[PDB]
């Protein structure tokens, strides 16, 4: 049933405040190797 | 609204401070989200974790991330001073920003203001005697469609009248969440007076794709 | 073609800009997006830059500089350091609250953006900057990124292409400086939010020291409609070199303020008469109208009966398109003290690192506090513009440009008010 | 060669790539005013004094950190010249205190000196002034933060020559201050070379303080002795 009349965006209200890192944490077992810059700091 | 910093017994560098072991595997994943030999990007989101732990930032929080990501305090020290959403003072555990920029002096965002500080009994930048609630103004806040609106923690309240505002202090007071939407007919962005646009069900895929592709 | 407006509900880009459908992955390729990804991938950077170019469009970030030139100027072979481009998500602008419901509403149109784009420029990952104050948006975005990420539609193997590309969302800590491109490319480093130099340019030198673009919500987010459906299409709305379709934030004194998407040359009294449902008290209600934000002048109801809302016959009418966000004041408004809050807002939101915005901005706040209270006299308000001109093109960044743009509108439209206000002071207090 | 072809008020010089306005102005021999560029520390850019003029183009670039290319031409003498550095003075001095005749920089003050040069002859500013609480970082560098005009020689010197990092700027705006946010002492080998480097009375010698005018002071050149650098 095509229904326009609810809004979808309903997850929202469940959110907390730890939800931003730890889907970036749970997100962070996808990402690629980084590269570097050939040294740890740029004061090193 | 000093940026200055004095040594006092609740703010003090032997503060009590550090991060739960989670915390450290978040902290951990921020620092492993940036390139190798740029470490120091990892102040601006450590950091705001640090509030998340306290509400607040003393002056141990600061020492600890430069000590986590090898940088000198003096550059934490600048990232927690240029930006406002860091607070470097003790909040009430519900931080409410009312915006008052045109957009939303336009629809009388002053009224809300002072329905605020008629019911909590304090002025802006002034905190609760109990420290449940701390009214201050701020800037635009991007939502200004749905004017006037206010900010509480994370959650944002708009379209609001001073019923309304009134009904959700008392809500906040009760212990309950208040839902985080606009508080008249509409839900996100639509015009009150029905759908102008949008009202066609969507195409779908296929639709519109250029040969050769 | 020459009447532009009325745009039909199937050549809108946004659809599902309400929220009325799903906006997780299952809605969003229900509706057209990841469609035919791996095609566009395999065709490769030199068409993607060609289609996006033939639209012609412009930067929707409030410049309208072009889109194909700028992404084309970061094409070039590598010198070992890697490429990046960079989503502005900021809006501190007020008025504008189009990338917020982008967003918050089609994120998976934005991550499809952003990987056309990254193939456009050979990036090797993605940074999206969104507002620290935005954190349900930065959640659902998070949310599709993983999503998409479980599909394969990004990160390893990317769309079944071989190219590789990441996203990462980087929160905001409440700062409109940081809306600027090199302070967001600084604030991504973890320094103060403080707006570099041009030279060198961000196509060189960006973040971290490697070649960077960076590009607004609203023109990444339709990139791949017109890789998909065409240059020639997207190009046949508006006039020449103001092509394509625009989000409109119409607030204010309106009867219904919304956002709503539209023709790029719509006429602003047809816009306002049938989305806004009509200013408060009618249209001879009006007094001025801002048409893009707080960086742009205001204009006043003479201008506005026969005015487009594209970028040529708005800079044609000594003022900017700017981010299209319409502020709406009537009769019932005072003037002088809108323009004292924007002056307000913009002393509170200045980084206060070059010399001319960090005095002149303060100066102008105390001058137009003065002016709201009427203690001022005529021979100040000129020397008012004076320091306007002191202010425009002498600061390293445009925050000094579009707090001086206000002023000058302000003073050179109601000159007689503000005369009559301050004689009035005059006359009843002395 | 790679030497290109730039021209300073008509007058044709070789300059190197990559050689930034100021320096080829000083190759002709027209010495921009500036205030916080240094040739021994990082360009920096934000006092926006050097805003010099390169003919057929609307805008004034910053000639600490513009680098020249073929074919231009510099007017270091022009109208719209002169009325962008009398501007930006203009909001330099808008907020500076009336130090004068208590400040050990008087006679020795950049500022003093280019606002008789280049600056303007009157104040406009009807308004009030800031003022910025004072700091202690030793007794050494007496220091009045009233007087600074936010240059950021003292970050460049304390990050790149004497390699402290413990100087920086907190706030956002007009209330920006130069500072150390705690109670520091800013003891360095090389911590009085500041008060060489201000261009305002903001950093000043205590022991110093309150003794002599630099009108009145015979210099003699001499070799030190303290140690076996000479
Ligand atoms: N969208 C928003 O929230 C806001 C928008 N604005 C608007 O934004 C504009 C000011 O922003 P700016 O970025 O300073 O505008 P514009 O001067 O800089 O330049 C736009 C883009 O073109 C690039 N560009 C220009 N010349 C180039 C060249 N020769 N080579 C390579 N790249 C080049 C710049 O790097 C930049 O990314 C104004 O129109 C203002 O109204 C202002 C405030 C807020
Ligand atoms: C003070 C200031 C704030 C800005 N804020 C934003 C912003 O919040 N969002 C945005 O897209 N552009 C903003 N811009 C414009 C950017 O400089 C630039 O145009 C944008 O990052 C990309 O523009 P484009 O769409 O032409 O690629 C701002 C500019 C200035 C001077
Ligand atoms: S114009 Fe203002 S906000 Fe922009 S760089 Fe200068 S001081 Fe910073
Ligand atoms: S620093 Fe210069 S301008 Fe300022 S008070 Fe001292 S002598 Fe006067
Ligand atoms: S105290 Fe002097 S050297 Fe230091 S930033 Fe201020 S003006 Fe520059
Ligand atoms: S003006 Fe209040 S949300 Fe933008
Ligand atoms: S000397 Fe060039 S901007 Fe200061
Ligand atoms: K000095």
């Amino acid at each position: 049933p095509f229904d326009n009349t609810t809004y979808k965006n309903l997850q929202h209200h469940d959110y907390s405040t730890y939800t931003f890192l730890d889907l970036n944490l749970d997100l962070s077992k996808f990402r690629m190797p980084q590269p570097s810059s050939g040294r740890e700091s740029p004061r090193h | 609204a000093l940026f200055v910093h004095r040594d006092t017994p609740k703010n003090n560098p032997e503060t009590p401070f550090d991060f739960t072991p989670e915390n450290y595997k978040r902290i951990e994943a921020i620092v492993k989200n940036y390139p190798e030999g740029h470490k120091a990007a990892a102040v601006l989101p450590v950091l705001d974790l640090a509030q998340r732990q306290n509400g607040w930032l003393p002056i141990s929080a600061m020492n600890k991330v430069a000590e986590i990501l090898q940088v000198p305090p003096m550059r934490v020290y600048e990232v927690a001073t240029f930006y406002t959403m860091y607070n470097r003072k003790p909040v009430g555990k519900y931080h409410i920003q009312v915006c008052t920029t045109t957009p939303c002096m336009l629809r009388n965002s002053d009224s809300i203001l002072e329905a605020i500080q008629k019911k909590l009994g304090i002025k802006v930048g002034e905190t609760t005697p109990d420290k449940l609630f701390t009214l201050i103004e701020v800037e635009c806040l991007g939502a200004c469609v749905n004017a006037p609106m206010v900010q509480i923690n994370d959650n944002y309240y708009e379209d609001l009248t001073p019923k309304d505002i009134e009904e959700i202090i008392d809500e906040l007071k009760a212990g309950k969440i208040p839902k985080p939407g606009p508080r008249s007919g509409r839900f996100s962005c639509e015009p009150a007076g029905g759908l102008t646009s949008l009202t066609e069900p969507p195409k779908g895929p296929g639709f519109g794709v250029q040969a050769g592709l | 073609k020459t009447s532009f407006g009325s745009l039909k509900d199937e050549d809108r880009i946004f659809t599902n800009l309400y929220g009325r459908h799903d906006w997780r992955l299952k809605g969003a390729q229900s509706r057209g997006d990841w469609y035919k990804t791996k095609e566009i991938l395999l065709k490769g950077p030199d068409w993607i830059l060609g289609e996006v170019k033939t639209s012609g469009l412009r930067g929707r970030g409030g410049a309208g500089f072009p889109t194909g030139l700028k992404w084309s100027f970061m094409n070039k072979p590598s010198d070992g350091r890697p490429k990046y481009l960079v989503v502005n998500a900021d809006e501190g602008e007020p008025g504008t609250c189009k990338d917020r419901e982008i967003i918050r509403h089609d994120p998976h149109k934005l991550v499809e953006g952003c990987l056309v784009g990254g193939r456009a420029m050979g990036a090797r990952a993605a940074y999206i900057y969104i507002r620290g104050e935005f954190y349900n948006e930065a959640s659902n975005l998070q949310v599709a990124i993983r999503e998409a990420y479980e599909a394969g539609l990004i990160g390893k193997n990317a769309c079944g292409s071989g190219y590789d590309f990441d996203v990462f969302v980087v929160r905001g800590a409440g700062a409109y400086i940081c809306g600027e491109e090199t302070a967001l490319i600084e604030s991504i480093e973890g320094k103060q939010g403080k707006p570099r130099l041009k030279p060198p340019f961000p196509a060189d030198v960006g973040v971290f020291g490697c070649p960077t673009t960076v590009a607004n919500v609203e023109t990444v987010a339709v990139s791949p409609t017109i890789c998909r459906r065409g240059g020639a299409w997207f190009a046949s709305f508006g006039r020449e070199r103001n092509s394509g379709t625009k989000l409109f934030n119409i607030s204010g004194h309106v009867n219904n303020p919304c956002t709503v998407e539209e023709e790029m040359s719509v006429p602003l009294k047809e816009l306002i008469e049938k989305h806004a449902g009509g200013v408060t008290g009618g249209w001879d209600n009006l007094l001025a109208v801002i048409p893009g934000g707080s960086s742009t002048p205001l204009i006043p109801k003479s201008v506005c009966e026969t005015v487009l809302m594209d970028f040529d016959a708005l800079i044609q009418a000594q003022t900017g398109l700017g981010t299209a966000a319409v502020i709406v004041m009537d009769r019932s408004t005072d003037i002088v003290k809108a323009i004292a809050r924007l002056i307000e807002f913009y002393k509170h939101e200045s980084c206060g690192q070059c010399t001319p915005c960090r005095e002149g901005v303060d100066w102008m706040n105390k001058v137009m506090a003065r002016f709201v209270r009427g203690d001022a006299r005529p021979a100040e308000i000129d020397s008012l513009w004076e320091i306007s001109k002191q202010i425009e093109g002498h600061t390293i960044c445009a925050l000094g440009d579009g707090a001086a743009w206000p002023v000058q509108g302000l003073i050179r439209h109601f000159r007689p008010e503000l005369e009559e206000r301050m004689q009035r002071f005059a006359q009843q207090h002395q | 060669s790679n030497l290109i072809e730039v021209f300073v008020d008509g007058q044709s010089v070789m300059v190197e790539p990559g050689t930034t306005v100021l320096q080829a102005c000083e190759k002709v021999g027209m010495q921009i005013p500036r205030f916080c560029y240094h040739e021994r520390l990082s360009v920096a850019g934000n006092c926006r004094m050097c805003l010099v003029e390169i003919e057929k183009a609307p805008k004034v670039v910053a000639a600490c950190a513009m680098p020249v290319m073929k074919g231009w031409n510099i007017l270091t003498n022009s109208e719209k010249t002169k009325k962008a550095r009398e501007g930006v003075m203009e909001f330099l001095l808008a907020n500076h205190p009336l130090d004068c005749p208590i400040c050990d920089q008087g006679g020795e003050c950049d500022l003093q000196d280019q606002s008789m040069m280049f600056g303007s002859d009157r104040s406009r500013f009807l308004e009030g002034k800031r003022a910025v609480e004072d700091k202690n970082i030793g007794p050494l560098v007496k220091t009045i933060m009233t007087r600074c005009i936010q240059c950021t020689r003292c970050i460049r010197f304390a990050s790149e020559i004497a390699g402290v990092d413990d100087l920086g700027t907190t706030g956002r705006g007009n209330d920006m201050q130069v500072g150390t946010y705690i109670e520091k002492m800013f003891m360095s080998e090389l911590s009085g070379n500041i008060i060489d480097i201000c261009p305002v009375g903001a950093l000043t010698s205590k022991p110093y303080a309150f003794t002599a005018r630099p009108w009145e002071t015979r210099k003699t050149e001499s070799i030190d002795v303290m140690d076996a650098v000479g």
